């Protein structure tokens, strides 16, 4: 009987903090924004900047990683200090990534890289 | 290497063709799924309001 | 969308390597479609263009 | 049947040896049944549902 | 001894075969370490080794098993509504099972009783523990340590025996004392163990329960101190099985106590008898049957058998109490032990293939031909014929030809053997009901029966079909002359010969485990809608009968139409409409779920692995081009590996989609 | 190292050797097996008080490297992951922020 | 019958012969590489296409390739055992 | 004779369960046994303990040593190591000890079949009491299509006659009219139709593959098949018209 209380308040919850958020006019659904509002109920701006963040941010670190260990048996056996200095110094991803892209330290030449299956010989 | 023909300069980065191609079906795939997901529990859970 | 984007990704990559891939860089020496390439360097099944 | 009494007196397979179907033949076979079945499923679902 | 147990090869991945001592170059090196894990007759060092890894293994295997009883005796003393089902059996589902209120999963947990909300259990525990008598939860919480306490013994045993066991071991190769040790102390003395137990503690409690002092006097006459009650006390003459304890409808536990007496004195002059008994016959199949996959593969057939005969029996041979009209654990009880049959007895087949391949085969071998093409024949012919008088009715029924077709109504296959089969139960002429549901009448055999039947004998004839060859030819065929030096393994041996893929007795499993998924998915079905249909259901005053499915089975299940409808559709809309209600929510979900799962697994099951490693090739070309090397080598899933996850996510899809469908209407109409 | 007074003695002088021990444990026989998890099997020639610890040898160092391992690394991390997404649904459930 | 060539980048590693089940592969001399040995075919109407020459062949691509040529299969390169074709 | 096999003490091994692993151990095994094979624990341990070596142990090692030797149960006897001797002589000389499936096993009948045949290395002349037993060997040789002596016609119309008599009875009984008045002129005419049927199969494979054992010398290729098939058609409507005339007039 406690627990459906507390199910109860938060359903009240759920209703009143819902209320400023936009819901069609025939289903009540509330909705999402996905026109880079940034100052409406239920923007999809947000969670957009909040995610592309973090997603740089792993991929970065996971990059750096990489680089640093450019070696088989470091991808098996973690060198876990390593790993945790990479995970953190992601964080200036959104600097440091760019300033390597335009100091061409990011890309690399296609004729350095296997560009893929023969198409032509004879 | 002579980049005259339309197929010839198409199969010169056909892998970077391929890899872009591979990512916006992997990112419509998951984020299809994921929300129509996210919208099943949710509605299986009595919560139509949290879609 | 994600139906299309795939669609257009299977058979875009069959056309590009159809002539050659990493995998098996003789393709365009062969039909435009066999069974495969043999269980060794890997295991070739579903190589063809065709496939 | 090259055992059976009556047809090895008969028919020795030499003529139109029986095999297996080769592996192109099967994928494209397992192809036309999985489409006919697939395509041809729904004209029925489509007539039962609007008329 | 023990010196040489050391950490140093934890870090060391993939150090027990020597095939991956080069290190992981590319990612068929991660999945090749796991697919080698338990693979000890391949790994490094001597045979011993071999026998140290098994045994301890195993004992770890149990202490798994062991630790599983003690968490459900666990959840059943703290995490159940154990009391009110022993109060009152008949208005409470047993639930031992809570679900934390996060994300709204509070909507699982259901009303089961007035001061307890869960998941409804269908495990049968609450059955089995008022049959051991137990009562207090002081008593769950004794079988938690014990179980507990097994569990450590069993672990420390594992870890003692890889080096108590040294190359002179020899205890595992004796194997009359095994037989003999086993037979006797275990299949006689635990017995015996056992009826003393259940005459010493059942008869005790059960017929207090039953006399209606749930009181029991707490524990002045529940805590034993009851010798003035006697050991047969409410026989009621009569024989084993004609008459069910009307309170509990279940066989009466004295005369289960008495059966394993009589079991245990059997199987104790069995292990005498076998000093002096019929041999010298078997005696090839005893020399030439000593190895670890010949023997794994007999136990294996062995005890999934017995798994078959425990899913038929436990459903109408009721012997646990308050649990035939419990009818979701009935259906789970069955079910369940019907899937392990099936998977392995396809166990039993691989390591049968295992052992030809490792071992020498005997006699059967060599007239392969007609054996593996009279099976090819026999399936054929009930294939043809089972299936296909589906297809004629089917067929007759669409044309509006009714009196064509193969019903009771119409020409009419009669189970001639089964309806002259009375001698199983022979009961009196009626049906036993316990509270406005019906514990078993006789299911009365009819056309639909006989076709049914027909139809399990056909799957099963093509399982064992598929079994069989892949057993039969594995060293040697006319189609590869040295399958031998292939190994066990292998994804084929070239497209040349017309083509060679899944000659493997390997991939013999393979798609033997896709035909005995098909076999018991018809038996699943088979049960469920007979057992509604003819069987469970209300009662009327009048004696007459109203069960779930209104007799559908024997006027539907004469056509694949009939199915498709009245089983696959009718009785699908409880989990169909199971959202946002409170019990059900979990198995429409998981139905869902399965559906997508096994869809999934045609992506695995119908392509090539080439497509595959030229994609990630094309990916990985980005991965280069932006300084993003993994030096572990992407490549795609090898070949056998391909239909092992296909064949896994199949099986596994389509079992939760039926577990989900039955499970959740047999919730809602209990 | 764990065997620093024990006698240890070959095959060849099984009846020979007698010379007890620091102890008064009777001279042990040390068989070379060729099993790299049993290297030495060591057989007793009486009543003897021996130490042999039943315990096995493990250490920081490697202990570290097999929680290191790639398996244990990426199992960690993606279980805290999922516990934090956990909590923060417990703490902040129905996302009434957004 | 399917067709077996030898391409000049074999090394004379008799791994393609060794692993042929049909004795389609010979080792011949020739003056191309440090072992003075390359492979030939001479018999590919024993041919079954099993590959394993493939599977054998360490250079970066194989010097020796089969091309299957399933409109031209014989007796001999189908493996027939209970039918004859002569 | 070999060292570590004299005077080994009976609390090691007792001197019949020595004696019984002697037997059925190789002879050529036992100057070294090999490994994992009792009689190599005998001689790593007979080799340590003994009269002039160590003659004591520690209560568990001399319990595990009689955990690692046979138990005087596991070794097989005389009989046994006969019945393998035999058994595998007569496998190896081309001889089966007939047996015959039974409730998931097989019986066995007592009875030595030689099963290769007259061309030891042909597949399909393994000799079998359903094919080359004097009864079946006679039985298929007095089939109509081998009976020797009968024109190829005579082939024919009993097997015509076979086939149209037995083929009425499926049609007339359990077919779409089996309930009509006639119910038995369809049944007629639907077995003289699947004659027919089989007929024209008959008559396209002696054109297509013309089998030639049935042809007298100097004639055209496959006209005995011919023949045989066109008077099959003939039988074949003669046996259906006498089952349909046995039918209405009994
Ligand atoms: C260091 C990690 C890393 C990085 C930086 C990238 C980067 C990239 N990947 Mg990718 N990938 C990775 C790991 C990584 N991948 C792994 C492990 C897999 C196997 C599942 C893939 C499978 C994959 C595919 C199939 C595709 C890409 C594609 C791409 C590109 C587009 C972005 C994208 O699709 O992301 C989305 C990434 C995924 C869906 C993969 C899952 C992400 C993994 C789990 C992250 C792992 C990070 C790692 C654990 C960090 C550890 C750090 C620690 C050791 C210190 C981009 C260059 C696409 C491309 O080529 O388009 C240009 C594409 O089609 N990736
Ligand atoms: C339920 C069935 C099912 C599902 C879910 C998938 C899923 C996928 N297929 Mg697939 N496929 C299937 C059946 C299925 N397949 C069948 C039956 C075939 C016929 C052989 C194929 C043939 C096929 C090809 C030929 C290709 C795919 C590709 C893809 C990927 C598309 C990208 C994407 O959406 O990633 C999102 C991932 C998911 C939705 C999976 C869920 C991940 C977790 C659960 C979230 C994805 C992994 C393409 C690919 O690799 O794209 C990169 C591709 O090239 N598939
Ligand atoms: C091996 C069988 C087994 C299985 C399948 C489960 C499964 C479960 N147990 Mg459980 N349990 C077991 C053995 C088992 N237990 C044993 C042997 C004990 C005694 C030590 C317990 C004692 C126990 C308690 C005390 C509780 C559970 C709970 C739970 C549930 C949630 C677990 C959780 O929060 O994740 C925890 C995950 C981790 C710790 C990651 C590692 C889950 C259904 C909880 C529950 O049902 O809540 C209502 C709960 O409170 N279990
Ligand atoms: C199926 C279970 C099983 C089996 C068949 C055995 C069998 C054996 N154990 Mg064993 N053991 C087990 C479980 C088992 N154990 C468990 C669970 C533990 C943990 C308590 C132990 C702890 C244990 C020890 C400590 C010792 C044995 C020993 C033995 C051997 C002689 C013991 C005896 O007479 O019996 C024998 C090979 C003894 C041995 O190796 O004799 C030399 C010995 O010293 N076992
Ligand atoms: C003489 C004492 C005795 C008694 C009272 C029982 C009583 C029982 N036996 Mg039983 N049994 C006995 C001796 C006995 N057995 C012996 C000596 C053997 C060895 C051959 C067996 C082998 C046996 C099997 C194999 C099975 C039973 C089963 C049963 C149960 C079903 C009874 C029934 O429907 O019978 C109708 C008459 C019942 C509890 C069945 C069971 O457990 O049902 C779930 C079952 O499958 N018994
Ligand atoms: C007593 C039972 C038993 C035992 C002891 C063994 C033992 C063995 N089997 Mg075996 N097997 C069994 C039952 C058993 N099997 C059954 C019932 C089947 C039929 C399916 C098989 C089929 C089988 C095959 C086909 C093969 C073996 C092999 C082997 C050997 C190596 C296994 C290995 O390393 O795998 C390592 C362990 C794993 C890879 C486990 C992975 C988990 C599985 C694959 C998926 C399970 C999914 C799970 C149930 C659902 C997940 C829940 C979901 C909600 C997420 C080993 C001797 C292999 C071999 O080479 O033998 C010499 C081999 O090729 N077995
Ligand atoms: C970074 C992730 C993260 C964070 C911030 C927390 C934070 C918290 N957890 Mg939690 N937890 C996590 C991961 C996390 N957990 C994981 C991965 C599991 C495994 C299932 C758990 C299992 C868990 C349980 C079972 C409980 C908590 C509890 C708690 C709260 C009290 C602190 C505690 O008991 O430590 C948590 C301990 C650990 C994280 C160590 C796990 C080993 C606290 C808010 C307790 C609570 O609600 O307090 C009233 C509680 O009962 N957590
Ligand atoms: C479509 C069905 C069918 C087919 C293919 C044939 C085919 C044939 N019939 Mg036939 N027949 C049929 C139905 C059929 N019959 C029926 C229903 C009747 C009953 C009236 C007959 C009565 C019949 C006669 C009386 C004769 C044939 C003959 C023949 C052969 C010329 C040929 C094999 C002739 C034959 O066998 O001569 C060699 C011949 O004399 N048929
Ligand atoms: C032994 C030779 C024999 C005899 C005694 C009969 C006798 C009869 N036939 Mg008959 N019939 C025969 C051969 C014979 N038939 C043959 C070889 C054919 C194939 C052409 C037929 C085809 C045939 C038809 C189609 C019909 C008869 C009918 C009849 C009945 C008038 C009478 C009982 C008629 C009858 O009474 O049917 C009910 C009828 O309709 N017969
Ligand atoms: C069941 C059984 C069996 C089997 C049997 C059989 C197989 C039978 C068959 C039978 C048969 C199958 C019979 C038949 C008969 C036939 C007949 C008897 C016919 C006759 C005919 C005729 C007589 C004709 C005539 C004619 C001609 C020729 C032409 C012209 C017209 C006329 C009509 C004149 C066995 C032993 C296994 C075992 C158990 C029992
Ligand atoms: S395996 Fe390849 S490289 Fe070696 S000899 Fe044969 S063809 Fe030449």
């Amino acid at each position: 009987y406690a627990r459906f209380n507390k199910k109860i308040k938060m359903i009240e919850l759920r209703e009143t903090a819902y209320g400023d958020r936009l819901c069609g006019k025939k289903d009540g659904l509330p909705r999402t924004i996905a026109t880079g509002e940034w100052n409406v109920r239920g923007s999809a701006m947000w969670p957009a900047a909040i995610f592309l963040y973090i997603a740089g941010w792993i991929g970065w670190a996971g990059r750096s990683y990489l680089i640093r260990t450019n070696d088989a048996a470091k991808e098996i056996n973690i060198d876990v200090p390593l790993a945790v200095t990479c995970m953190a110094s992601g964080f200036s991803w959104p600097v440091a990534a760019w300033q390597e892209i335009v100091n061409g330290e990011m890309a690399v030449p296609n004729d350095q890289i296997h560009n893929g299956g023969p198409w032509n010989q004879s | 290497q002579e980049s005259s023909s339309k197929q010839i300069r198409i199969h010169t980065h056909k892998a970077a063709i391929i890899s872009h191609l591979s990512w916006v079906s992997l990112w419509l795939g998951f984020h299809t799924l994921a929300v129509y997901s996210h919208n099943d529990t949710c509605i299986a859970f009595n919560s139509p309001s949290k879609q | 969308a994600l139906g299309l984007h795939i669609t257009v990704l299977i058979l875009l990559k069959g056309g590009l390597e159809a002539r050659g891939s990493k995998l098996m860089p003789d393709k365009m020496e062969h039909s435009f479609g066999f069974s495969c390439d043999g269980p060794g360097r890997g295991g070739t099944c579903d190589i063809s263009a065709w496939d | 049947h090259l055992k059976t009494p009556i047809l090895i007196n008969l028919w020795n397979g030499d003529i139109y040896t029986p095999l297996a179907l080769s592996i192109v033949q099967a994928r494209f076979i397992g192809l036309v049944h999985f489409s006919t079945g697939l395509i041809l499923t729904y004209p029925p679902f489509i007539i039962g549902a609007t008329s | 001894i023990f010196r040489y147990i050391n950490t140093t090869l934890w870090a060391k991945a993939g150090h027990f075969n020597k095939a991956l001592s080069k290190g992981a170059k590319t990612t068929t090196w991660i999945w090749n370490l796991h697919d080698y894990a338990h693979d000890f007759d391949i790994q490094q060092r001597s045979t011993g080794l071999i026998a140290r890894k098994v045994f301890s293994s195993n004992l770890a295997h149990l202490s798994l098993v062991f630790f599983w009883i003690s968490g459900m005796h666990l959840h059943g003393a703290y995490l159940s509504n154990y009391d009110i089902w022993l109060k009152d059996p008949k208005s409470i589902t047993p639930s031992s099972h809570l679900a934390y209120s996060l994300i709204g999963q509070d909507i699982l947990n259901s009303y089961t009783s007035e001061y307890f909300s869960g998941i409804t259990i269908t495990s049968g525990f609450f059955q089995l523990y008022r049959s051991e008598g137990i009562i207090t939860q002081s008593q769950l919480k004794y079988a938690c340590a014990t179980s507990l306490i097994a569990t450590l013994i069993c672990l420390s045993g594992s870890y003692l025996h890889m080096q108590l066991m040294s190359k002179f071991t020899s205890f595992y190769k004796k194997f009359q004392s095994l037989s003999q040790d086993h037979l006797i102390i275990i299949f006689g003395s635990r017995s015996t163990s056992l009826s003393a137990h259940q005459i010493h503690k059942m008869l005790p409690a059960n017929p207090l329960l039953d006399s209606g002092i749930s009181k029991p006097s707490i524990l002045q006459v529940i805590s034993n101190s009851l010798s003035y009650t006697l050991a047969l006390f409410s026989t009621n003459l009569s024989s084993t099985g004609k008459l069910l304890n009307p309170s509990t409808r279940s066989v009466f536990l004295s005369q289960v106590a008495a059966h394993h007496k009589t079991t245990g004195v059997v199987f104790i002059t069995l292990g005498l008898i076998r000093f002096l008994t019929m041999y010298k016959s078997q005696f090839s199949i005893l020399t030439s049957y000593i190895d670890y996959h010949i023997v794994l593969s007999i136990n294996l057939a062995l005890i999934a058998s017995l798994s078959i005969i425990v899913a038929d029996h436990l459903t109408r041979t009721p012997i646990y109490p308050h649990k035939s009209t419990s009818y979701p654990t009935i259906l789970c009880l069955s079910i369940h032990h019907a899937w392990l049959s099936g998977f392995l007895i396809i166990g039993s087949g691989a390591h049968a293939s295992i052992f030809n391949l490792l071992g020498s085969p005997t006699s059967e071998i060599r007239h392969r031909d007609p054996i593996y093409s009279h099976l090819i024949w026999v399936c054929i012919a009930i294939g043809l014929h089972s299936f296909s008088l589906y297809c004629h009715n089917d067929t007759l029924e669409a044309l509006g030809r009714p009196e064509d077709i193969f019903h009771d109504n119409s020409i009419q296959l009669k189970a001639i053997f089964a309806k002259q089969s009375f001698l199983r139960a022979e009961l009196q002429p009626d049906i036993e009901m316990l509270d406005k549901k019906i514990i078993r009448i006789t299911q009365e055999l009819g056309t639909a029966d006989f076709i049914v039947h027909h139809i399990h004998a056909f799957t099963i004839h093509v399982t064992l079909l598929i079994l069989s060859k892949g057993v039969l030819y594995a060293r040697n065929s006319r189609f590869v002359s040295d399958k031998l030096e292939l190994g066990f393994t292998y994804p084929c041996d070239g497209p040349g010969r017309g083509g060679t893929c899944q000659i493997s007795p390997w991939d013999h499993l393979f798609s033997a485990v896709f035909w005995m998924y098909n076999c018991l998915n018809v038996v699943t079905f088979h049960y469920f809608w007979k057992m509604q249909s003819d069987v469970w259901g209300f009662v009327s005053i009048q004696k007459h009968i109203s069960h779930y499915s209104q007799g559908d089975f024997s006027v539907n299940s004469i056509t694949i139409n009939g199915w498709l409808r009245n089983l696959l559709w009718s009785e699908a809309s409880q989990v169909i409409q199971s959202y946002a209600l409170s019990s059900i929510c979990p198995y429409g979900f998981i139905f869902l779920i399965g559906h997508f799962i096994w869809a999934f697994s045609l992506m695995f099951l119908f392509s090539g692995r080439a497509y595959w490693q030229e994609l990630i090739e094309s990916i990985l070309w980005s991965h280069h081009k932006l300084k993003i090397i993994p030096h572990i080598q992407p490549r795609a899933l090898s070949i056998s590996q391909g239909r092992a996850v296909g064949f896994i996510h199949y099986t596994l899809g389509g079992i939760g989609s039926t577990w989900a469908f039955i499970i959740s209407r047999l919730l809602v109409l209990t | 190292a764990e065997t620093e007074e024990g006698l240890i003695i070959k095959p060849e002088e099984a009846g020979k050797i007698t010379s007890r021990d620091k102890n008064n444990n009777p001279p042990r026989i040390v068989v070379k097996t060729n099993d790299w998890d049993i290297p030495e099997y060591q057989l007793s020639t009486g009543a003897s008080n021996q130490v042999s610890y039943i315990t096995p040898v493990v250490e920081s160092e490697d202990i570290k490297a097999w929680l290191s391992l790639n398996v244990n690394f990426f199992s960690i991390i993606i279980l805290f992951t999922v516990g934090g997404l956990i909590e923060i649904q417990r703490f902040f459930p129905d996302t009434l922020y957004w | 019958s399917h067709a077996v060539k030898i391409y000049d980048t074999c090394i004379g590693c008799t791994l393609c012969v060794r692993a042929c089940p049909t004795d389609v592969l010979e080792m011949v001399p020739a003056s191309i590489n440090a072992a003075k040995q390359v492979a030939s075919s001479p018999r590919v109407e024993d041919c079954v296409g099993c590959k394993r020459c493939e599977t054998a062949c360490p250079t970066d691509f194989l010097s020796i390739r089969v091309y299957l040529q399933d409109n031209e299969e014989t007796q001999y390169s189908l493996g027939l055992d209970l039918v004859d074709w002569s | 004779k070999i060292a570590y096999l004299q005077d080994i003490p009976r609390t090691i091994v007792e001197k019949d369960a020595l004696e019984l692993i002697l037997k059925n151990t190789p002879k050529e095994q036992w100057e070294n046994p090999p490994e994992d094979s009792y009689l190599y624990t005998v001689k790593a341990f007979a080799e340590m303990y003994g009269p002039g070596k160590a003659t004591k142990m520690g209560w568990w090692d001399y319990y595990r040593l009689k955990m690692d030797m046979p138990d005087t149960t596991r070794l097989s006897s005389e009989r046994e190591l006969q019945e393998i001797e035999e058994y595998e002589k007569l496998m190896m000389s081309g001889k089966v000890p007939f047996a015959v499936p039974g409730p998931s096993g097989y019986f066995f009948t007592g009875f030595v079949t030689q099963w290769k045949g007259k061309e030891p290395f042909a597949g399909d002349q393994v000799i079998t009491l359903t094919e080359n037993g004097l009864f079946a060997k006679q039985f298929l040789s007095a089939l109509a299509f081998y009976r020797e002596g009968l024109k190829p016609w005579q082939r024919g119309l009993e097997i015509g006659m076979a086939h149209g008599y037995f083929l009425i009875g499926p049609f007339t009984s359990l077919g779409p009219l089996r309930n009509t008045p006639e119910a038995a002129t369809v049944g007629l005419l639907c077995g003289c139709a699947i004659v027919g049927i089989v007929s024209i199969g008959g008559l396209i494979f002696g054109s297509t593959i013309k089998p030639t054992r049935f042809d007298k010398d100097g004639d055209k290729p496959g006209a005995g098949f011919i023949e045989m098939i066109n008077w099959h058609a003939v039988g074949g409507l003669g046996g259906a018209g006498f089952a349909h005339a046995l039918i209405t007039v009994f």
